[PDB]
């Protein structure tokens, strides 16, 4: 006999308070109850449980189940209620690496430690809260009562504490053996090198040889799947990396939940495929919770599912990551809120691809959304290769330059170059920082009475220029904001405009260049029409010239 | 010190469970380094999945310094640690620190890796360093001493710290030495000279007692609340007295008295912005007593230890940031104003970064807490940044101003 060193036991609690499970045991047909007594049977030699005595006054369920050809009958036991009342654990399979972060890999090796599972033992104090019960036949005899000595398979704390366990041990490998790489995935443990086949199969050996230390026996997977890997919805190539396959099925008669795999389909493919857009689809579900309502596809959604199958044509891949050359970030405006970007080493070869939404709100520029654009990817390139990726952006430096020197809120973009791929985002409109000599002076105002909704807006101006128009059906916020347009509209190429509205204020300063308000897009659309506007901003009612006279006109 | 205090969470609360946020690898290798020496040192341990908590850590490059140091940021843990009565009821805030001409910062931090954490408590300040891509599992640690950054560390220090202090103390009894977290405040009311060589001696009696070299220099001499003041202009445009009577507007908030009748008048018709209007005497009078009332403090301004102090920040424009401290609308404790900020001709976010640790440590001085920021940017471009330019050893609460607040233009 060799020793070999016990695998360290992971202490388990139940939550604070909380007792065992005690859940009686469902009646079973004789036939389940023989099936059940042989397979514990085999269970108990293997030392995976033990026969217990009736102290124990925890109960957790177990059943018998089959198959379609498979002609045996199955054991499990529910620990659904064990688990309610287990202890939270660090689950350290959280995130899955992503294939554009990984390196290429000359040789791959896979390994089975599905048995080694097994050599994980379960706390002692903890075993007794995993107690279960075979029937009797005939409930003539007290029923076989076992408790497990082993990690169960569909317990809380085994996923966690089995990749911990294996994680420890490998730990000293994997350090000393820095040329190789090691991941573990469900029963599955893959090791990677670039050492030429010899040297590796060595390392194979020795990881072998390491782990008998702790009496586990490592055969490699059987029935080896040659390349591409099926791991984790991507297909991994020596070289090459993809998602499988993506397929747009073809329909006359789409429900809210066809286009919802639709739209997981197209978020999957959207990391490699460049260009995919999904806004239009996506629009199509918002207010709804019956997944089986069909809509009509509008006449953008299938323009933009089209579009989507012509990009979705031929497959496309990625490369995997070089640290030796740069990283490299591309994005592109698509309309809409929508954005996309490449991230490359290379010209012409992605790393991967991705897209951007913008955020919900009343009123947005295509800067704002740029640079959130830019901090998204800033973030994902952290988490996949380690560092910010140098970025080429639509947007010209000088734009930039205006932009952050004048905006109200600080703001910041990484190192970045202008790539010219049009549409190019641009400052719209720019306002003035003071008052324009020999520009006509509009002084507006409108207002709205709160329970018949009928308003005023209008202006006079230092010329004599006045207007004042009836509305019906409008708020005060409205009746300002109309003000402000008719000036614009009235005015030439140069104005100053004085409102007192501070609604309208906060939302010209915010600089937008499209609005939910067809109102605020009118504005937006005069402002774009003009040479130079000054707006100034007067408190209300303060005996000020211009707008008290104004102000009249339109509070009734 | 082998007995170590006892301390627990506040009643019904779970420990932390904070997401770690990605890190650089350049951070990530400088986090390994660091841990592994402090795992040799028996500082920390390595922590088994039985552990779910987590607190975030990443690593920053104090004032004037290439060392990478790790900073965990215990924001969460603090707020779910007991209050803490340490050995009084309470210390009163040394009201005489920010009136002293110079304070050294001294970073007293290590002293806290002496004395051991409470066993029960260990598992509470649990932290992940990450791995690139996921490539591996996060590298999982708990403290087994008092960490930096913990509120516990200097309440369950002082004892130890008021008695490596008392030697100096008697000494120099006109020297304040006030605490704050990881950091000494050790302020004289001499000239710069022999204030150094008062803070060497103390940063060599210390050592004696059993550092890290580093010492930034404040001057609260300085530190009121700037007065609101109006032009003094021989020709008055339309547009200036539209601006003049919207500044006075927004004054009348705060002080009695304002009026801009008469100067409102002025603007009697409708006339261009850019035309000259002369000032009657009626409103030169009016803006004289407008004037005079700006020139007395506030009515009725008092700190009230029980509310949060908050902290406005305005971005002026090259270089110059403006800030006002308050616990009430319109009763500002503190107001300022900044330019230049030093390393960031053309990065906003940096110079933002710069003036909340300045604002910070002026709230640290005057009334021993951090205020509650109000911040000038987008949620997503701060919380990308603001990592990459921190020097502090503390880290404040902010929150995210999305409208572009209108009183701008009267601190300018
Ligand atoms: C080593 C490994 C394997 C898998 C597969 C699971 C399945 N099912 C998944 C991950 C995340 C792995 O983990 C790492 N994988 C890499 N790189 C990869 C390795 C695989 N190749 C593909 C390939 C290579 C060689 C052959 S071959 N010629 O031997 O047949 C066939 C296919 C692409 C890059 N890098 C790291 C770094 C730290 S972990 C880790
Ligand atoms: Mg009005």
């Amino acid at each position: 006999m060799v020793p070999i060193s016990p695998i360290e036991t992971v202490p388990v609690k139940l939550k604070p308070g909380m007792d065992g499970p005690k859940v009686k045991q469902w009646p079973l047909t004789e036939e389940k109850i023989k099936a059940l007594v042989e397979i514990c049977t085999e269970m108990e030699k293997e030392g995976k449980i033990s026969k217990i005595g009736p102290e124990n006054p925890y109960n957790t369920p177990v059943f018998a189940i089959k198959k379609k050809d498979s002609t045996k009958w199955r054991k499990l036991v529910d620990f659904r209620e064990l688990n309610k009342r287990t202890q939270d654990f660090w689950e350290v399979q959280l995130g899955i690496p992503h294939p554009a972060g990984l390196k290429k890999k000359k040789s791959v090796t896979v390994l089975d430690v599905g048995d080694a599972y097994f050599s994980v033992p379960l706390d002692e104090d903890f075993r007794k809260y995993t107690a279960f019960t075979i029937p009797s036949i005939n409930n003539e005899t007290p029923g076989i009562r076992y408790q497990y000595n082993v990690l169960p398979q569909g317990w809380k704390g085994s996923p966690a504490i089995f990749q911990s366990s294996m994680t420890k041990i490998l730990e000293p490998f994997a350090a000393q053996n820095p040329d190789i790489v090691i991941i573990q995935y469900m029963d599955d443990l893959y090791v990677g090198s670039d050492l030429e086949i010899g040297q590796h199969r060595t390392k194979i050996e020795e990881l072998r040889q390491h782990l008998l230390r702790w009496g586990l026996t490592t055969p490699d997977k059987k029935h080896q799947k040659e390349p591409p890997f099926l791991w984790m919805g991507y297909e991994l190539h020596p070289d090459k990396w993809t998602v499988q396959p993506i397929v747009l099925p073809e329909k006359d008669s789409w429900t809210v939940n066809d286009i919802q795999k639709l739209v997981g389909k197209l978020n999957w493919a959207s990391q490699i495929y460049p260009g995919i857009k999904v806004r239009q689809l996506s629009k199509l579900l918002r207010g709804t919770k019956a997944l089986t309502e069909v809509i009509p596809l509008t006449e953008e959604a299938e323009l933009e599912l089209a579009e989507n199958r012509e990009i979705l044509k031929e497959p496309v891949h990625g490369v995997y990551y070089d640290p030796s050359k740069d990283l490299i970030a591309e994005i592109q405006k698509q309309g809409q809120g929508q954005w996309t970007y490449q991230i490359y080493q290379e010209p012409f070869k992605n790393l991967k691809t991705g897209k951007y939404a913008r955020m919900r709100g009343a009123h947005t520029n295509d800067v704002k959304q740029l640079t959130e654009a830019v901090q998204k990817i800033t973030t994902e390139s952290i988490v996949i290769w380690g560092k910010t990726p140098k970025f080429k952006l639509p947007i010209q430096k000088e734009t930039w330059e205006t932009w952050w020197t004048e905006y109200w809120q600080a703001t910041w973009i990484p190192e970045w170059e202008f790539v010219n791929t049009p549409p190019l985002v641009k400052l719209w409109y720019q306002l003035e920082k003071e008052p324009i000599v020999g520009a006509e002076t509009f002084y507006v105002d409108g207002a709205a009475n709160r329970e018949t909704k009928l308003g005023k807006a209008g202006y006079v101006t230092n010329k004599g220029r006045q207007k004042v128009v009836p509305l019906t059906n409008t708020t005060n916020q409205k009746t300002e904001l109309q003000a402000i347009y008719l000036a614009l509209q009235d005015s030439g190429l140069e104005v100053n405009i004085v409102t007192d509205s501070q609604y309208a204020l906060g939302i010209i300063q915010a600089q937008p260049d499209k609005s939910e308000s067809e109102l605020v897009n009118q504005i937006i659309e005069q402002l774009i029409k003009k040479e130079k506007v000054y707006l100034a901003w007067v408190p209300a009612h303060k005996g000020i010239g211009g707008n008290e006279q104004v102000d009249k006109l339109v509070s009734a | 010190p082998i007995e170590t205090v006892p301390v627990k969470l506040k009643p019904g609360m779970d420990g932390p469970k904070v997401k770690q946020w990605p890190l650089t690898e350049e951070k990530i290798k400088a986090l390994v380094e660091i841990c592994t020496e402090m795992e040799k040192e028996g500082k920390i341990s390595k922590i088994g999945p039985e552990n779910p908590y987590n607190t975030p850590v990443f690593a920053i490059k104090k004032k004037d310094s290439t060392k990478w140091r790790k900073l965990v940021d215990f924001r969460e843990l603090n707020k779910r640690t007991q209050d803490f009565w340490e050995v009084q009821l309470g210390i009163p805030h040394p009201a005489g620190l920010k009136k002293k001409k110079s304070v050294t910062v001294l970073d007293v931090g290590d002293a806290y890796f002496s004395v051991p954490l409470d066993e029960d408590f260990r598992k509470y300040t649990a932290f992940t360093i990450p791995s690139i891509n996921n490539e591996t599992p996060g590298i999982r640690y708990q403290y087994n001493v008092l960490p930096q950054g913990w509120k516990g560390s200097p309440a369950i220090f002082q004892s130890s710290m008021t008695k490596i202090l008392e030697p100096f103390k008697k000494q120099n009894p006109d020297i304040v030495i006030y605490q704050y977290m990881d950091d000494l405040y050790v302020g004289s009311d001499l000239e710069i000279g022999q204030h150094r060589t008062k803070i060497e001696e103390l940063r060599q009696h210390l050592l004696r007692w059993g550092f890290l070299w580093m010492g930034y220099e404040l001057h609260p001499d300085k530190w009121t609340v700037q007065p609101i003041v109006l032009p003094e202009k021989d020709s008055w445009t339309v547009n200036d007295i539209q601006k003049l009577v919207g500044k006075l507007n927004w004054a009348s908030q705060i002080y009695p008295g304002i009026k801009v009748r008469q100067l409102s008048k002025l603007l009697r018709g409708t006339k261009a912005l850019t035309e000259v209007i002369p000032l009657t005497e009626e409103a030169e009078l009016e803006l004289a007593e407008n004037r005079e009332i700006l020139k007395e403090p506030v009515h009725g301004v008092y700190y009230d230890p029980s509310k949060d102090l908050i902290a406005e920040i305005q971005k002026q424009g090259q270089g110059q940031w403006t800030y006002q401290i308050y616990q009430e609308p319109f009763k500002n404790l503190k107001t300022g104003k900044y330019a230049r900020m030093r390393g960031a001709h053309t990065n906003d976010v940096k110079q933002l970064t710069e003036a909340v640790q300045k604002i910070t440590t002026e709230s640290i001085v005057i009334w021993g807490k951090t205020p509650k920021f109000k911040l000038p940017i987008q949620k997503e471009t701060w919380e990308t940044w603001w990592t990459e330019y921190w020097q502090a050893t503390w880290i404040p609460e902010w929150e995210f101003v999305n409208t572009p607040p209108l009183v701008k233009l009267w601190y300018q």
